[PDB]
């Protein structure tokens, strides 16, 4: 009779803590931290996928739709977890990729990639200004996973739309629970989705990222080929609360 | 990863 049924589910199926399995007794290395990244990113993966099969509404979408959903937003939905963790567990001052893992500044400046260090930090200090409840980053990040559909749609493209409605109407709960005024509340649905409406440009620089440096592990065309679709505009189509 | 979100969905 305080938090709604649904915000309470989400919670409760929230992954467990994952260790990226670092060992943070040796000097850092630009591999070390690379390893350990894939290491830790391929277990929050196994992680995303599962839960989503809790996830209401979810299961009940073509195999396909499943598959795509996960794989157009695998990347936003962890990025936007390292935000969370990195703002309630340090106050946004540090990247808190897992309990064996963070990164302050100076971590940051010495790892191999410090700009794109910066670069997802910039979630977690937008938490911190607008001071982001549990309820509500549980609401965005549904919507992160449905935030991205194929130009063509999806073949189970109304259940889909009915399934995004609802996590919308649940996020204006979460946000009804602290912000009452009509206009406020209002306002802070505008300020969270606006946020969301940005991830699109941040999460390209990311898969960008990862690409480059796969680029850079081994020193091809049809590895290049499969992930502009990822880091490039128009092959696939970003659901934007505003225009 | 196609291949992984795949196992992973039906397991
Ligand atoms: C040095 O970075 C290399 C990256 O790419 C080289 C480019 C961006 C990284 C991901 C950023 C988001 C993220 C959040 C976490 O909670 C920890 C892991 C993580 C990232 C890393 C990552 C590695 C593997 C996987 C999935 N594997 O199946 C997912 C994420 C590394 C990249 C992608």
């Amino acid at each position: 009779q305080l938090i709604p049924p649904l915000i309470n589910l989400l919670m409760s199926i929230e992954p467990d803590v994952i260790y990226a399995g670092h060992d943070n007794t040796k000097p850092d290395t630009s591999s070390s931290l690379l390893t350990s990244l894939n290491q830790l990113g391929e277990r929050q993966l196994l992680s995303v996928v599962k839960w989503s099969k809790s996830l209401p509404g979810f299961r009940n979408l073509h195999i396909d739709d499943q598959i795509t959903l996960i794989q157009y937003s695998w990347m936003s939905l962890m990025v936007f977890g390292l935000g969370w963790r990195s703002y309630k567990h340090v106050s946004g001052q540090m990247l808190y990729f897992a309990p064996d893992l963070i990164l302050n500044e100076q971590r940051m400046k010495e790892s191999s990639f410090y700009s794109l260090c910066l670069t997802m930090w910039q979630i977690p200090q937008e938490f911190v200004k607008l001071q982001v409840s549990q309820e509500e980053f549980l609401c965005m990040k549904v919507l992160l996973l449905l935030n991205t559909i194929p130009l063509e749609g999806l073949r189970s493209q109304t259940q889909f739309e009915e399934m995004r409605s609802s996590y919308i109407r649940e996020l204006i709960k979460a946000i009804g629970l602290r912000q009452k005024g009509v206009v406020s509340s209002s306002q802070r649905f505008y300020q969270l989705t606006k946020l969301l409406d940005n991830l699109h440009d941040l999460v390209k620089q990311l898969h960008l990222y990862c690409l480059n440096t796969f680029i850079q592990s081994r020193a091809m065309s049809e590895v290049i080929a499969a992930q502009l679709p990822k880091i490039l505009a128009g092959m696939v189509k970003p659901l934007l609360f505003h225009k | 990863l196609e291949d992984i979100i795949r196992k992973a969905l039906m397991g």
